[PDB]
RNA sequence: AGCGUGUGCCUACCCUACGCCGGCAGGCGCGGGUAACCCGUUGAACCCCAUUCGUGAUGGGGAUCGGGGAUUGCAAUUAUUCCCCAUGAACGAGGAAUUCCCAGUAAGUGCGGGUCAUAAGCUUGCGUUGAUUAAGUCCCUGCCCUUUGUACACACCGCCCG
């Protein structure tokens, strides 16, 4: 604690968004570090301010969902920790890492908006913002390790880490980097 | 109802105790018996008060032939319990606007007369 | 589908499954044994238990909930 | 450590095997057979269980100036799923709670209390601070 | 004299009324009060119960 | 460890044998959970296993205890025909004979013809449930 | 932990800690309290956790029914209710549709008050755990804003042809 914060017991330094733009949504701790993806956290009342929140946490919140899941952040915390362990044992490497790196591959480049069109409605490939780019990442990995969990043994901790890692690297083994692919696929044509 | 086999031959055991038994007791050592529901409403009852009634039933007991059931016994009294001293005998049990008429076999013991007088009408769906 | 039904007593050469193969394996938990051979679950778990023995596997998390073993402590 | 240095767990884990070894406790020839509350499921997976609710007790007692057996079977309580209905609180068991509070007495670890509730005795009070002491010695980890 | 006119007024909906108007429903209880809701209503500022929020 | 049955027969009925002993006896009519579980913790069996294991010897050691509840601790709350009534039994009935004496019950109440009998009899309800809006289907 | 609550009452009656018996449900003996004094440092519940289960409508689910224990009441049968066992349903994610919602907010989660003799799946608050998500706009919907048209004015749910 005192020489460096370290996360649960991981090191917010030397993590580096790689992708420009991405860069800072994304938020570890261009001072930041903390010690719990817990706290009282305000981001509701402004438009951005969900930004200054660490992504780990944003993770985390995203990961207690469905209607008997609200709520649970403890329950979250504690897959999330769980989680970075098993990624850690995977690859090294740092797990916020990893975790940032898959956030970075999945957020769909280009969309599209239902555009009126007339009769036959008609898409339109639109670009999209780095706020939704993370917004939807979060969701898509969240889901998709939710998704799997579900039917099979297998612990969130530890589909949420295979979600994780295949994303970090995108392996399209990823229900998540599929589902961005799909959507980006939708966006080019329309145009 | 008195000497070999005659008349009897339908025997029935309360609890463990033989009607023989049960027909020689106090209402008392019967309800000590396993039924608890029907004692406690006899205890609360209490005080007791169907007395003209079970004097009623004697009674139309007595009148009656030699061979047989006889007139019967009326009575509003739904939530009375049924007992061993009753058995054998004939009771108009009202619905609301009918009696009907039931006679009282062993086996109902520690039952409630309302079980045995049919309230509602089972209804329809079709026809 | 995903109907799954499982082995829930050891067959010897099961046994040997085991401690023959699970060193291969990086991630265990439950489920691995499981999908991987075809253990119970319940003798998923107590051959959790028994290899971490002295180990083929090694602890790194068994939090209530979850075990999450390693692969034993090679090169 | 006092009682309260050592965590609730281990302590509690320690002081129910050391009655296990004394022998000496005694035991309403059922546990067998009980579930310790209605808002139960099933009984007690380890049956050897009855040391584990005396020391837990115990380790209760001694916290607080006086404790008695409604207050354990609600502690002992849990949520019981009314099925239909909400789920509601449903104080545990008082046959083993009382049971648990005689047969401690019998030892002496605890004693009626004044104005009700039964208290720890010092007799309890240094047996249980003297295996907490144990307990913080076995090690570190 | 005649034994013949009564039973039980003890406790349930018939035990009770308002005492302002005989009514037998929607019944206030609390504080002792025993006024039916809507003569409450009409009563609420003379008794002291004031609207504040 | 070791094997063997998969398949079990006790007192009529077929009681799958990979199943925990518990949770495989019932199976048996008449045998809740909290009754086999109680039964179980009687006949001494490791409890921490499969019903596939295990020994023809704890078995029978189950069933002897499953109908002979009383004799072992087993309190009498915990059994399904507390004060009979023809007999004034206690008793805890088993298996094929659940059934049975479910028949006798219903039987009994519809000679005397109380009007839950007739309920039976029609296929309606006995408890004092409102038949207007439900059980239609 | 928190909002709240109580007897000594417009006419019959309170909240209840604590000892004992009972597996439970509950039974029984006490003793305080017009209460910031006592019940109640409301030692709640989610939750947290060391185990078991292992992805089987299974241990998810608790329907229906049978027997039985007790409580309220003079009286519960047409279950007031509660418990104990047993019987152990559909349901393995919901079409057309559609409600509500921006921060202690949605959602989980217990509690207390009203009803009340007894009886909560209700309503009506309260704390606890606590997100995702717009941060805007007038598209649909609804209502008021101009301008405009109107054979309407009981006002479009209006005034019409053979």
């Amino acid at each position: 604690t005192p020489d460096i914060k370290l996360f649960g017991k991981w090191s917010t330094d030397d993590v580096q968004i790689n992708d420009i733009s991405l860069q800072d949504y994304i938020a570890v701790k261009e001072k930041y570090a903390k010690y719990l993806p817990h706290s009282a956290g305000r981001y509701a009342a402004k438009r951005f301010r969900k930004a200054q929140c660490p992504i780990v946490e944003r993770l985390t919140n995203s990961m207690m969902m469905h209607g008997r899941n609200n709520g649970k952040k403890l329950m979250t915390v504690r897959i999330v920790k769980h989680a970075f362990e098993i990624i850690h044992l995977l690859t090294g490497e740092n797990p916020l890492q990893v975790l940032v790196n898959a956030i970075i591959n999945s957020g769909p480049r280009e969309d599209s908006t239902r555009i009126g069109r007339a009769g036959t409605v008609r898409r339109q490939a639109v670009d999209v913002s780095p706020l939704r780019r993370v917004n939807q990442a979060i969701w898509l990995l969240c889901t998709g390790a939710r998704e799997a969990a579900f039917r099979n043994i297998k612990t969130i901790a530890e589909c949420l880490a295979d979600e994780l890692i295949n994303a970090a690297k995108g392996s399209s083994n990823s229900y998540a980097i599929k589902k961005k692919d799909e959507l980006e696929r939708v966006a080019k044509s329309n145009r | 109802v008195e000497q070999k086999k005659k008349r009897t031959f339908r025997k029935f055991t309360y609890r463990g105790v033989d009607l023989d038994q049960l027909l020689d007791m106090s209402y008392e050592q019967l309800m000590q018996l396993y039924s608890a529901r029907q004692r406690r409403r006899l205890s609360r009852g209490l005080r007791r008060k169907q007395h003209s009634l079970l004097k009623r039933l004697r009674k139309a007991k007595k009148e009656a032939p030699p061979m047989e059931k006889p007139e019967v016994v009326k009575t509003h009294l739904r939530d009375m319990i049924i007992l061993p001293e009753m058995v054998g005998s004939m009771v108009g049990v009202y619905n609301g606007k009918t009696f009907n008429q039931v006679e009282i076999k062993p086996e109902m013991i520690g039952h409630y007369l309302g079980e045995f007088s049919i309230t509602y009408k089972p209804v329809k769906h079709g026809r | 589908r995903d109907k799954l039904n499982n082995l829930v007593l050891f067959d010897k050469a099961t046994y040997d499954k085991l401690c023959k193969e699970v060193p291969n394996y990086k991630l265990i938990t439950p489920a691995v044994v499981s999908e991987r051979l075809k253990i119970r679950g319940s003798l998923a778990r107590a051959a959790l238990q028994e290899l971490l023995s002295k180990g083929l596997i090694k602890l790194v998390s068994k939090h209530r909930a979850q075990v999450i073993y390693t692969r034993n402590t090679k090169g | 450590v006092t009682v309260k240095d050592v965590n609730q767990q281990e302590f509690v884990r320690a002081l129910a095997a050391f009655l296990k070894k004394s022998g000496k406790l005694k035991v309403p020839e059922w546990v067998d057979t009980v579930k310790l509350a209605k808002h139960k499921e099933l009984a007690p997976y380890d049956e050897n269980w009855f040391y584990t609710r005396a020391a837990s007790t115990a380790r209760h007692l001694y916290l607080r100036g006086g404790a008695g057996v409604g207050s354990m079977t609600k502690i002992y309580g849990g949520r019981q799923r009314n099925g239909v209905m909400p789920s509601h609180f449903s104080r545990g068991s008082k046959s083993v709670a009382r049971r648990v509070l005689q047969a401690l007495e019998g030892l002496k670890m605890v004693e009626k209390d004044q104005d009700w509730g039964r208290k720890l005795t010092p007799q309890g009070q240094r047996d249980l601070d003297r295996i907490a002491g144990q307990v913080a010695a076995a090690k570190k980890k | 004299q005649q034994l013949y006119w009564s039973h039980p007024r003890k406790f349930g909906q018939g035990s009770r009324s308002c005492r302002v108007c005989s009514n037998r429903h929607g019944l206030i209880r609390k504080y002792g009060l025993n006024m039916c809701r809507q003569c409450f209503r009409q009563y609420a500022k003379d008794i002291g119960f004031i609207k504040l929020d | 460890p070791e094997k063997f049955q998969h398949i079990l027969r006790v007192l009529n009925t077929n009681i799958d044998g990979r199943r925990k002993i518990a949770f495989a006896i019932t199976a048996i009519k008449g045998v809740g959970r909290r009754y086999a579980h109680v039964v179980l913790r009687k006949a001494d069996i490791d409890l921490t296993k499969r019903a596939g294991e295990l020994t023809e010897d704890e078995v029978e050691r189950v069933i002897t205890i499953m109908q002979n509840p009383r004799q072992y601790k087993i309190p009498d709350w915990f059994l399904n025909r507390q004060k009979d009534v023809k007999d004034g039994k206690y008793s805890q009935v088993l298996a094929n004979g659940l059934d049975n004496k479910l028949r006798e019950d219903l039987e009994r109440l519809k000679k005397i013809r109380a009007h839950r009998g007739l309920r039976h009899f029609w296929g309606l309800r006995v408890r004092g449930q409102h038949t207007k809006t439900t059980g239609r289907r």
